[PDB]
């Protein structure tokens, strides 16, 4: 079998294949995650270079791993499917053996472990994908939001963004997100998430996707018109 | 290109030497061994204020009598910790006893040189392994990606290590109390950290014979930081 | 030891070219000319027996090979590569078809199997592509007579008539002027001999030319009588004398 | 130069550079001495610390009741090779009820190191070993190089500044070979030998490591206050 | 799992003051058919050891080839192969005992019972038994098969415990062994008159005696035995 | 059909005292009605002040003792010459035995020594590795003849104080090493009389803080 | 053998006998049939002694690894399933087990799982396993209430084993009692059946069929 | 040893691109154009054969349009031999699904499976990727008529109208101009042929240079029919739409 060590150290102590995988993430469409007091919202950018697209059937950017946990990503689309499939299989395996669904931290720790493994295994390249994993632990009402990256490190975030122009939207979130008082309602959380994407997106038309996850497996994706109403209200307050 | 297991003209393995450079870029970790216990402390170093810092886990329990702190590419440490935990539990299963701290460390270091064309590269992380056993008392080890481990009375690893080690050279003596060691780790972490040290960007832990391995609460560490500030202002 | 070449030796270059396949096609271009023509009641394939030495017995080197009783093959390019491909093609006709369905494969499907083997030498680890282009002629009950070309890449195309190798460009032009959909087999053989004469320098006779047909069933070549449904092979290699007889009416 | 990328490549003058680079790792290592009489065999090793807070790296490893070695170079490689010796000593005892001859132990180490010098993907061992033992033909001392070369000697030294100790033993040859039935005097000669390789530093109580095996003496290692008697 | 086909019967042995003695007959049986009459079942290894084998002959020939290979292998890179590093009786036994137990553990045994007799480097007598199950034991006298039931009782009258060994000369020991072989010929239906005997002494070395015969047999009393009860003629 | 198992007879006995422990066994080895050896040692010093015996099928017994002795050697190599405690040895032997759960060592194993408080200790195993610390344990052929006697004379079972008539038990007073050896000798003398596989000799290994001592006594040879 | 375990208001009572037999021969009267998996989990021994000992101390190791990895006490559901999934892999090979895995956690409360060597895994309130199981069930079924006190529940378990020890030839020796709380199990002593029988006979007035 | 000759087909560039994937896409841009258009009452697949000959046997020839099952077909752009490897794998996957669940495989599930196979060759194994882009035309009872594309990276997307191969930039602009949502199959047939006629590198678009296929519910009552057009039928539809 093909055994070649593709991920190796350089004289300055860097692993370039892992670092170049981060550059693939930088190219991907922007993704953002914001947790409120009783919810988490995942926002995603859709590049409008592709029209004549069939939006019914085209792969959506946010994926359910289980009924209570979701995963979004920035980077190579094909690579993300492999991580999503593995995560979905592990979620069902955990239910089968422990008789309890995965915690958000556990699912994150698993996906991050897979990513790390692909950085010191022979014959493979790292995943060109960073993920945002969000949801609620079983029988718990505390919101959870984690991030993973090609190296395999992971951590929890009050709010975070990944992908192209994520430096800009993180700037916005760092001055607009207060830890002592997070977005108290679904409305406030969705509004702050749409606002953060409008710093980067272009037209607020079919370019913004929003998914809301609440406790006890309550997950719903907002439609074009519902998001369009947030887009309308934000700019009418801005004209002042 | 060139082999992953190649020797340099000086008789050193290229990949091992390069991984040591990655460890120099890592966040600082310090350990101090006393006759009353061993203390372990780390710099958390969050990349952004929106990152919830209590999810940064750079101090980890291996068993009740053994703890561990890391510095470098911390993702690489996960399989090392997994192996260490498995080795500690497996030995207890086979021998109905606690495993010696040295024996645990040796088991972890056996993984290090298992790379080639096994894993594709060495680990990019260094570990401070602290613990207690009946035969050799309180112990602190430094496990490297070369497969070598040294025992230490005190040791610092990461980006601020050589400045910290010089400080540990002057401060350590064989009569240190546990309380004195706690303040000493905090003092030296504060010295080498970029940001100002508080209970949210630094973490303390210890291992004693009585209570075993414990990670300190942010409230407990905050008090020790206040105690440090006052005694430095006392002269 | 162990084969430690588990990686591809054929890769895409910045311009999108697969270098090793292009270079394999160049090796085919240097090869001796071979051709094929399809008639209403048969198919003919032909090539020159370029003898490496006059001390060599060129009858012992077969450029035109029987694959099945109703399918034959000829090549241009590297001879040794062709020989092993004929071995593999003969075996795969049995293992992946005759041992399953109890009959020989139709021309198009055997061609498909040979093509697959040639494609894999273009992607698998530690190997180079085959340096040959094949012309495969055959007959089967439901598709009738057919003629196919297979290239180093694994690509294959059906032809009414074609040529490969050294003087293929000139030969294909010659065939375009002479071919029609009303040709009888004897007319196609006549045209094949006319076409092949242009690319041959030295001697042009039954001993220097190798020619075979896919035509009527030959009960005389079956080897046994008693089964009405078995009527014999449609592949027949023409003798040295049979070629010379048609060179007088040339 | 162009011929040092791997162990599978000879140079135009017939050299194997990867093996020579592995030999260089031994020269960087701390000094260790080996010597023997007709009744006993002794190892003396200067242990190296990282700093004043650190311990002194152990240099001597026991392989059986009648055999053991001292190391200089990559310590993990010594662990791999000493583990292999422990297994081979053990196989000999379990299967044949026989203590493994020191000479045969050298042959096994040679062959194990050789396989890593002729194949692609691998690397040579980066450590040198001094094996002492007492078997059916008396006391023995061996020197192992990761090239595969194993040599039987009266005395020797490997590591940094080992040339000073090696010359001393070459002078004292006729004296120390005659030290029969006196373990303390044989160790004294070994401690005096390793002293010819010291600069700036001297032999302290946590610096010195001594091992001995003999006629009625199992392989035992002395460290700490047990070597103060010889300082 | 198999069944023995061509087989060899008893092997007998004992210790004496300066060494050990071992003996076995020269027959290879095929069931009740006394098929092969020139089979050597005592196999010397060097000048200090003799291995006596009973049971399956095909497996015996295999073991014989293993011992031959063992001598070859020991000599490789061994300057003291004929001195301090020569094969000891204890080395040869432990090797065989390892093989026998391994083979029974794979459910494919070497269908034999084996006695290793010899003298060690320090002059000590060596005598130990091993069989198809890997079972091992030592005793001043040892015997296999029928020998265990008939020879041991006779040999134990000479050396009953350890302290009887220094009091037993080589003449007294050989006499006892030869008598036991006669008794076995009287009473074992799978035995022959022809046998081999080997002495390993710490002073005089290995003495190997071939083509020995059972002699001084009592048969004359048979002439007076008539019928099975009441018959007089 | 080939039978991989056999029965070599023999009987063993382990008793734990206050600051000592004894492991005794007869020296006779047999198959069916024949004697293989009148003196074949069955109780072994395994190092680290631990004595062991694996009674039953002698091939499996020798194999197990050999592997445990080996385990003691490698414990020293792997864990800086640490003394293997009797409890740790016991757990290790369980894993050796259970490793062959589906093709078992056909033996009954007993080990003896001192625990980490210096008090006498005996451990007992079944063929597949289940084990228990015990005060008193006989194993092998004549185990059923010996254990009831020990229940009565070591643990004072069914014995009450005269005058009380069943109301007050006889108090469990501690026995000396001389007293235990008397009971061991009488146990084997009685077993020799009534069990055909028991006889020839008795070898006792005594374990104290000072080390391991041996005592040998003749038994009837019929 | 007789082993039982039942759920009640104050947690779980586990009670076992102490006898081991080889045919008619009583091998031991001092067998520990409650395996202390960890300070919070208990397992009972029935069927194969080795199979139960070995795999339930192994279970303790797996539970310890779980809480090191997840930083949380393992559930009784998860602990019992690790054991049942393991023995199911060996189904057909000849393992012999019948055990009750007993624990008390926050999310579950007092929980008992019966685990079997043919793969069975049953949650329940009262389980009784062994050669004397039917005798112990009788005393349990007729006296069991959820609102038993800790003192009365401990006695009920002790009395049920005594019933089995009396009638079943292969049960006896002594009774071992355990009380499982949320903060861990508590040992409630070893009780010789010989002395216990006479004590219970006099104090309770039961066993009038037996002369004392 | 062997490392010397390894091209390392599965590595990132400094910019975070996969060299071999990018170069394989360059190869595909020289292949004959294939177009797929989705309508309310069916799907059209049209594709251009590469510079042919008069002596090519067209009526038995197939290089562009392949049947995966009775409900799903593909248009190929790239190396034909590479495509046939993947096509046979896809045909097997469809039959595996039908055997397992006793229902025809949903279009997207088949597309995802083939796309995952392509992805693997970019992340592990050290082999060159498949130089193929597919247009999938299919029907199932969940989403109805569907159009997808996949490329050597293993990425796939859904479309109302799409082109692969040569001149996709020009073709996609022409489709984006004339496509409407309420369009019918007969209108889509005309759009596909008109688009090829304008983007072709040949002098004129004739029947012998085309492969054509429709997937219609124009099958008698609630069922779907695949129609791989014959040479004479392509000639007739060219006259009907007024191109020849
Ligand atoms: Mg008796």
């Amino acid at each position: 079998g093909y055994d070649r060590a593709l991920s190796i150290f350089s004289p300055d102590g860097h692993i370039f294949q892992v670092e170049y995988a981060l550059e693939a993430v930088k190219r991907g469409t922007c993704a953002v995650g914001v947790k409120g007091k009783n919810c988490v919202v995942l926002g995603c950018e859709r590049r409008s270079t592709l029209k004549l697209q069939d939006t019914r059937i085209t792969p959506s950017k946010v994926s359910k791993i289980d009924s209570h946990v979701v995963l979004s990503f920035s980077g190579l689309n094909a690579d993300s499917r492999i991580l999503i499939e593995k995560a979905r299989v592990e979620a069902q395996s955990h239910r089968l053996t422990l008789e309890d669904p995965v915690t958000v931290e556990y699912l994150t720790r698993y996906v991050a472990g897979v990513q790390q493994r692909y950085t010191q295994s022979g014959g493979v390249r790292p995943f060109g994908v960073s993920t945002l994993i969000a949801g609620f632990d079983p029988r718990d009402d505390e919101p959870k939001l984690y991030q993973t990256e090609p190296s395999g490190i992971y951590s929890s975030w009050s709010a975070q963004t990944i992908g192209r122009n994520s430096k800009t939207v993180r700037e916005f979130l760092e001055k607009n997100y207060d830890r002592k008082e997070p977005p108290a309602t679904v409305e406030e959380c969705v509004k702050l998430t749409v606002r953060s994407l409008l710093e980067v997106v272009q037209t607020g038309a079919k370019n913004i996707e929003i998914t809301v996850v609440k406790p006890d497996s309550d997950i719903v994706a907002l439609s074009s018109e519902e998001i369009n109403q947030y887009v309308t209200q934000i700019e009418q307050e801005k004209q002042e | 290109d060139r082999g992953v297991s190649t020797f340099s003209p000086e008789g050193r393995l290229f990949q091992v030497e390069y991984s040591l450079e990655a460890i120099k870029l890592g966040s600082t970790a310090i350990g101090i061994a006393t006759k009353e216990g061993v203390v372990l402390g780390v710099e958390k170093r969050a990349t952004s204020p929106l990152l919830e810092s209590d999810s940064i886990e750079k101090i980890v329990e291996i068993d009740r009598h053994i703890g561990c702190a890391m510095s470098g590419l911390t993702a690489d440490a996960r399989s090392m910790i997994e192996h260490a935990r498995t080795a500690a539990v497996t030995h207890n299963l086979y021998y109905d006893e606690d495993i010696n701290v040295e024996s645990l460390t040796q088991s972890v270091c056996d993984l290090a040189l298992r790379f080639g064309e096994l894993m594709s590269r060495p680990f990019g992380v260094a570990l401070l392994i602290a613990g207690h056993d009946a035969d050799d008392g309180y112990q602190l080890f430094h496990a490297e990606p070369s497969g070598t481990f040294y025992r230490y009375n005190a040791k610092a690893i990461g980006s601020g290590s050589e400045g910290a080690q010089a400080e540990l050279l002057n401060e350590w003596h064989s009569s240190l109390t546990l309380k004195e060691a706690e303040l000493l780790v905090l003092k030296i972490l504060k010295q080498v950290m970029e940001e100002k040290l508080d209970e949210n960007n630094a973490q303390l832990s210890c291992i004693t014979k009585q209570d075993g391995f414990k990670i300190y609460d942010n409230e407990k560490t905050a008090e020790l930081i206040k105690e440090l500030k006052e005694k430095e202002a006392a002269e | 030891m162990t084969d430690r070449y588990s990686f591809s030796l054929t890769t895409f270059s910045p311009s999108g070219k697969l270098g090793q396949i292009d270079y394999a096609l160049t090796a085919v271009k240097q090869g001796v000319t071979s051709l094929g023509i399809k008639a209403t009641n048969g198919v003919v394939i032909a090539t020159e027996k370029k003898s490496s030495s006059p001390l060599a017995m060129s009858e012992t080197l077969s450029k035109v090979s029987l694959l099945t009783p109703d399918i034959g093959a000829v090549y241009s390019g590297m001879g040794p590569d062709y020989r092993v491909l004929v071995d593999k093609s003969r075996k795969v006709a049995h293992t992946s078809y005759k041992r399953i369905y109890g009959e020989y494969p139709p021309t198009k499907l055997l061609v498909s199997e040979v093509a697959k083997i040639m494609q894999e030498a273009t992607q698998s680890g530690g190997v180079r592509p085959f340096g040959v282009s094949l012309l495969i002629a055959g007959h089967d009950e439901f598709n009738g007579f057919s003629l196919y070309q297979v290239d180093p890449s694994g690509s294959y195309f059906p032809w009414k008539a074609t040529a490969i190798g050294k003087g293929s460009v000139a030969a294909k032009t010659f065939l375009e002027k002479r071919w029609n959909d009303e040709l009888e087999l004897e007319d196609a053989i006549h045209i094949a001999l006319l076409t092949l004469k242009e690319s041959v320098e030295g001697e042009f006779n039954g001993d220097t030319i190798e020619l075979a047909i896919i035509g009527d069933e030959n009960p005389d070549l079956l080897g046994y009588t008693g089964i009405p449904t078995d009527k014999g092979p449609r592949f027949r290699k023409l003798t040295s004398q049979e070629i010379n007889d048609r060179l007088e009416a040339l | 130069n162009n011929y040092d990328g791997d162990t599978v490549t000879f140079s135009p003058t017939g050299r194997l550079f990867q093996v020579e680079y592995a030999l260089e790792a031994i020269k960087q290592g701390s000094v260790t001495v080996g010597l023997r009489s007709n009744t006993h065999a002794v190892l003396v090793a200067l242990k190296r610390n990282a700093d004043e807070l650190s311990s002194y790296q152990k240099k001597i490893i026991k392989c059986d009741e009648h055999m053991g070695l001292s190391l200089a170079g990559l310590a993990p490689d010594a662990r791999v090779l000493s583990n292999y010796l422990r297994q081979q000593c053990n196989y000999s005892s379990l299967v044949f009820n026989r203590k493994l001859a020191v000479e045969r132990a050298g042959h096994l180490l040679c062959d194990k190191a050789q396989k890593n010098t002729q194949s692609y993907g691998g690397r040579p061992y980066g450590v040198g070993l001094l094996i002492i033992g007492y078997d059916k033909s008396g006391a023995h001392l061996l020197e192992f190089q990761p090239s595969g070369n194993v040599t039987e000697l009266y005395g020797t030294a490997i590591g940094a500044r080992s040339q000073g100790a090696k010359t001393y033993l070459e002078r004292t040859l006729d004296t120390f070979i005659k030290i029969d039935g006196n373990p303390d005097e044989l160790i004294k000669a070994g401690v005096e030998a390793i002293s010819q390789s010291l600069r700036d530093e001297s032999l302290t109580v946590d610096n010195l490591s001594i091992a001995i095996v003999g006629k009625d003496t199992p392989f035992t290692i002395y460290d700490g206050e047990a070597v103060a008697k010889y300082i | 799992t198999q069944q023995p086909i061509v087989t060899g019967t008893s092997v007998i042995s004992m210790k004496y003051d300066n060494g050990v003695i071992i003996a076995a007959d020269n027959l290879g049986s095929y069931g009740s058919l006394l098929r092969f009459n020139g089979v050597e079942r005592l196999i010397p290894v060097g000048d200090n050891t003799v291995v006596g084998i009973s049971g399956d002959i095909s497996d015996m020939q295999h073991i014989e080839r293993l011992l031959k290979d063992l001598v070859t292998e020991n000599a490789y890179d061994n300057p003291l192969a004929d001195a301090e590093e020569a094969l000891e009786p204890s080395y040869i036994f432990e090797y065989l005992a390892t093989v026998m137990y391994q083979r029974r553990s794979k459910m494919n045994p070497l269908w034999n019972a084996i006695i290793v007799a010899g003298v060690q480097s320090n002059g000590d007598q060596f005598l130990r038994y091993v069989n198809l199950l890997g079972v091992t034991y030592s005793s001043p006298t040892l015997a296999t098969g029928f020998g265990a039931h008939m020879a041991n009782p006779l040999l134990r009258k000479v050396v009953d415990r350890e302290s009887d060994i220094p009091k037993t000369t080589v003449q007294v020991a050989e006499e006892a062994i030869v008598n036991a072989m006669r008794v076995l010929y009287y009473r074992d239906a799978r035995s022959s008159r022809n046998f081999s005997l080997a002495i390993i002494d710490k002073n005089t070395g290995l003495t190997f005696k071939k083509n020995l015969q059972v002699e001084n047999m009592k048969w004359d009393f048979a002439k007076d035995i008539k019928g099975y009860g009441t018959q007089k003629i | 059909q080939f039978n991989p198992y056999g029965d070599n007879g023999g009987t063993i006995l382990g008793i734990a005292g206050e600051d000592f422990a004894v492991l005794a066994g007869d020296t006779r080895n047999i198959t069916d009605y024949s004697i293989n050896s009148r003196y074949e040692p069955k109780v072994f010093d395994c190092g680290d002040n631990i004595v062991m015996s694996a009674n039953g099928f002698a091939a499996d017994g020798d194999a197990l003792v050999k592997r445990f002795k080996n385990s003691v050697k490698w414990y020293h190599f792997d864990h800086n010459d640490k003394k293997l405690s009797i409890n740790s040895a016991a757990r290790n032997i369980q894993h050796l035995l259970y490793g062959k759960r589906f093709f078992p060592y056909y033996v009954h194993t007993i080990i003896a020594g001192l625990d980490e408080d210096g008090k006498g200790a005996v451990y007992s195993f079944d063929p597949v590795g289940s084990y228990e610390r015990e005060q008193c344990r006989a194993g092998g052929a004549a185990a059923s003849l010996i254990m009831p006697f020990l229940d009565n004379q070591v643990n004072f079972k069914n014995q009450y104080e005269p005058g009380t008539n069943g109301k007050v038990k006889k108090p469990l007073k501690y026995l000396s090493v001389e007293e235990v050896i008397k009971l061991v000798r009488d146990s084997f003398t009685s077993a020799t009389e009534r069990h055909i596989q028991v006889g020839d000799g008795l070898e006792i290994l005594i374990v104290t803080k000072d080390g391991v001592r041996k005592e040998f006594y003749e038994l009837k040879r019929d | 053998t007789t082993t039982l375990a039942f759920r009640f208001q104050g947690g779980i009572i586990v009670a076992v006998d102490s006898r081991a037999t080889a045919g008619n021969w009583v091998a031991s009267q001092t067998v520990k049939k409650v395996i202390e998996i960890n300070p919070f989990l208990l397992g009972t021994m029935a069927g194969g002694a080795a199979d139960c000992q070995f795999w339930e101390t192994w279970l303790g190791s797996q539970c310890r690894l779980h809480e090191l990895r997840e930083k949380e006490r393992i559930s009784v559901a998860a602990a019992s399933k690790i054991l049942s999934n393991l023995v199911y892999q060996y189904k057909g090979a000849g393992l012999s087990m019948g055990t009750m895995i007993c624990g008390y956690t926050r999310k579950e409360g007092p929980t008992i799982y019966y685990v079997d060597s043919d793969g069975t895994r049953l949650k329940g309130d009262i389980f009784c396993v062994g050669s004397g199981q039917t005798f112990a069930y009788g005393v349990l079924d007729s006296n069991y209430k959820w609102d038993l006190s800790v003192e009365d529940a401990l006695y009920l378990g002790k009395r049920s084993i005594l019933a089995a020890a009396h009638r079943d030839a292969y049960s006896g020796g002594s009774v071992n009692l355990y009380h499982v709380t949320e903060d861990g199990w508590i040992y409630h002593g070893n009780h010789d059946v010989g002395e216990l029988f006479w004590k219970v006979k006099e104090e309770e007035g039961s066993f009038n069929n037996v002369i004392g | 040893g062997s490392r010397r000759y390894d091209s390392r087909t599965t590595i990132f560039s400094p910019e975070g691109r996969l060299y071999q994937v990018e170069y394989a896409l360059e190869s595909i841009s020289h292949a004959g154009t294939a177009i797929g258009i989705m309508a309310s009452d069916g799907i059209v697949l049209a594709a251009e054969r590469k510079v042919t000959s008069t002596l090519l046997e067209q009526d038995t020839s197939t290089e562009k349009l392949y049947k995966l099952n009775d409900k799903i077909a593909v248009a190929v752009a790239g190396l034909t031999a590479d495509a046939e490897i993947l096509i046979n794998t896809a045909r097997i996957h469809a039959q595996n699904y039908l055997k397992t669940y006793n229902e025809d495989i949903p279009v997207e599930i088949l597309v995802r499976r083939l796309s995952d196979i392509k992805q693997g060759y970019t992340q592990h194994g050290g082999l060159r990727p498949f130089g193929v882009s597919f247009i999938y035309a299919g029907y199932d009872d969940r989403y109805g008529y569907q159009l997808y594309t996949s490329n050597p990276s293993g990425n796939y997307t859904g479309w109302k109208a799409i082109s692969v191969g040569a001149n996709t930039s020009a073709a996609q602009t022409l489709l984006q101009m004339d496509y409407k949502d309420d369009m019918k199959v007969d209108d889509a047939i005309e759009l596909a042929l008109k688009t090829l006629s304008k983007t072709t590198d040949s002098s004129a678009l004739t029947y012998d240079r085309l492969e054509f296929a429709t997937i219609r519910k124009g099958a008698n009552d609630g069922e779907v029919y695949q129609k791989i057009f014959k040479p004479q039928e392509i000639k007739d539809i060219l006259v009907k739409t007024g191109i020849t």
